[PDB]
RNA sequence: UUAACCAUUGUAGGCCUAAAAGCAGCCACCAAUAAAGAAAGCGUUCAAGCUCAACAUAAAAUCAAUUCCAUAAUUUA
């Protein structure tokens, strides 16, 4: 069964969020966090990560991850922590041309996030579309 | 991290905010592709903004369709 | 099921039915459900062949026969 | 028409009854009109009926037929009546393993809309003004030809 | 009555999608699709690249008329069902092959080499 | 339109929410893929995960005719 879950790599042991979750299937939950900490080392600690882990009836571990997320490094690019009560029209960061490519160039290495396409033009929706979710304005030029 | 907007427009501080990746200056627009700035920056492809010869046009539609039904799924 | 053999020719005419219960056959939650049986697709009348540990033998041709008949007839012989 | 014969199987395509040629009404786009039957036919015309039933008295699939629903309804209503009236002694249904019939007797039906079975029996005929109806026939078939000097009484 | 009575392209872009990659690839090897994902056919369409060959597909149900309206009208027997299209416009017979290697459970049907029917042990021996 | 199958990825998207990820509230409302609803009923410590909609569509079935009290009956113009 395939979870999703965005917990940042600095902390392997959230608790709640992973640690009963995984175990109400049945899981070692200190197996999890090794291998997620395998991963943490590699990424930069202290930014959330998409995870794709497969919790198969064998009790086995596939922990599969991407690219840290562009939401919340959007939110940080803003230097918005708690955003707004609505957001939809509620703004408080403006982010140009340049800063939204530089990361969509990045974005386009992982196999997951369906980051193979040849056109640029899905990567800005996407990053665009999550603006839009957080309280942030992708104005041109500021 | 970078707290000066000449830098954040004339320097790569959101490229990369890792301890592995240091920040990286910016390039001359001419530097990268057309492309690159060429992409959609406008508001997402409308029905009317969409070709109606194109992909995204009836994936769109496709998505609106789905729309009607949920709609009336969430009445029953 | 410890061998599941599918063969048909697409060079000649080639029917419906075996190709349409050859997919289910030869699907990732099928074949994990019969973990024992070994996926073999012979492609070169059509001839699907099933062998049991057991014995049983079941040969399945689809010139004849309709897919809904194939998968209701393995389905009661993988439960055996 | 595709027959099993068995473990290995196999099914063979067998000879299929075909329609006799040069139809009395040809451009009709359903079989029964390209016969002129869509009025004239009744329960007691089994002969027709047998054609579209199983070997135990179940009705063929419409599309398989490709009757309209118009006759389907007909015909499934027809060899319902003609069921329940042992009109079919050839369709009777399959015993499930070995059962044999009940040996009570078997009352004589005919133009039986519903089954014996599920009517239940009216103690109260009533008076004048409020005597109650006993229906005969199908609503299906009102619109086959009458040659009686006033319609059919549906109600008795 | 109606039924007594005597007898009386929306998608229309996907022809032009499916039209330019099967002008480009002559020969079509033709896989029935083991009920993939669609992350899955993308990583595979790259498996071709290594191929050097393009799993670009669209609905089947519009692959059919595809012939009615392109180049040529008689490849209807090759996309027969839900297949997943292998399209090469060039004659690496063992790219193709390989292609097979790599997933066992996944028929191939054959490859239409210069557009002409053939099954897969055909391909090959045509292909040779 | 709705009868039969199938259901990937962005993103657990931001919001007081411990957490709410389509599905507590709350947002605006896009992308990739062949085809995915920034979600429609389910499931909800929260989610995973069930389906409905995605791609495929099957194949069905504008209203009627205190104690009963003649007996009955659908077709010869
Ligand atoms: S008799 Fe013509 S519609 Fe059936």
């Amino acid at each position: 069964g395939v979870i999703r879950s965005i917990v940042r790599a600095g902390q392997a042991i959230p608790g709640p969020p992973l640690g009963p979750i995984l175990g109400q299937r049945g899981v070692s939950i200190n197996q999890f966090c090794k291998e997620f900490n395998e991963k943490t080392k590699d990424i930069k600690e202290g930014i959330p990560l998409p995870t794709k882990i497969f919790i198969k009836p064998d009790r086995t571990f596939e922990l599969k991850i991407g690219q840290p997320t562009v939401s919340y490094f959007l939110k940080a690019a803003a230097g918005i922590e708690k955003g707004a009560r609505h957001t939809g029209k509620e703004v408080a960061g403006l982010v140009s041309l340049k800063h939204v490519y530089e990361i969509a160039c990045v974005k386009a290495k992982d196999d997951a996030f369906a980051m193979q396409d040849v056109p640029l033009s899905s990567v800005v929706r996407s990053i665009i579309g999550s603006a839009r979710s957080l309280g942030i304005r992708v104005v041109k030029d500021l | 991290v970078c707290t000066d907007p000449t830098q954040l427009t004339t320097h790569a501080m959101g490229v990369n905010i890792y301890k592995e990746g240091q920040d990286v200056a910016l390039k001359a627009d001419s530097e990268y592709p057309t492309w690159l700035f060429q992409v959609n920056l406008g508001p997402p492809k409308k029905l009317e903004e969409l070709e109606p010869e194109s992909r995204e046009y009836w994936r769109l539609l496709r998505k609106q369709n789905i729309w009607r039904h949920n709609r009336l799924s969430k009445n029953k | 099921v410890k061998l599941v053999r599918v063969q048909f020719c697409p060079f000649e005419k080639n029917v419906e039915s075996t190709r349409t219960f050859l997919q289910t056959v030869s699907s990732e939650k099928v074949r994990a459900t019969n973990l024992n049986c070994s996926v073999i697709a012979d492609v070169r009348e059509p001839c699907v062949d099933v062998l049991f540990g057991d014995g049983y033998r079941l040969i399945m041709r689809g010139a004849h026969l309709t897919t809904q008949e194939m998968l209701s007839a393995l389905a009661s012989h993988i439960r055996d | 028409l595709r027959e099993v014969v068995k473990t290995v199987i196999e099914g063979r395509i067998t000879e299929t009854p075909k329609a006799t040629p040069d139809p009395p009404n040809p451009s009709g786009q359903c079989p029964i009109c390209r016969w002129n039957l869509k009025h004239k036919y009744t329960y007691e015309d089994v002969l027709l009926l047998s054609q579209f039933i199983r070997p135990y008295g179940g009705m063929l699939p419409r599309r398989v037929t490709g009757l309209c629903r118009e006759e389907h309804r007909k015909i499934e209503e027809c060899v319902k009546m003609a069921h329940r009236a042992g009109l079919l002694p050839n369709h009777r249904p399959q015993l499930p393993e070995g059962c044999l019939p009940k040996d009570k007797p078997k009352l004589n039906r005919y133009l039986t809309r519903w089954a014996p079975k599920s009517v239940k029996p009216i103690y109260k005929k009533g008076h004048r003004w409020n005597k109650v109806g006993m229906a005969v026939g199908s609503p299906l078939l009102k619109d086959n030809v009458c040659y009686s000097r006033r319609p059919l009484k549906m109600m008795h | 009555n109606p039924r007594c009575l005597p007898p009386p392209e929306s998608v229309r872009l996907l022809r032009q999608d499916i039209v330019a990659v099967f002008r480009d690839n002559r020969m079509i090897a033709v896989c029935q699709n083991v009920a993939l994902s669609a992350e899955d056919k993308l990583l595979l369409r790259h498996q071709l690249r290594k191929h050097k060959i393009f799993i670009k597909v669209f609905p089947s149900q519009v692959l059919k008329p595809f012939l009615e309206n392109s180049k040529y009208r008689n490849l209807l027997p090759l996309f027969v069902g839900h297949n997943l299209l292998l399209v090469s416009e060039e004659p690496k017979v063992k790219e193709m092959v390989r292609v097979l290697k790599s997933v066992p459970f996944l028929p191939l049907l054959g490859g239409c080499v210069d557009d002409t029917i053939l099954s897969r042990q055909g391909l090959v021996d045509y292909a040779k």
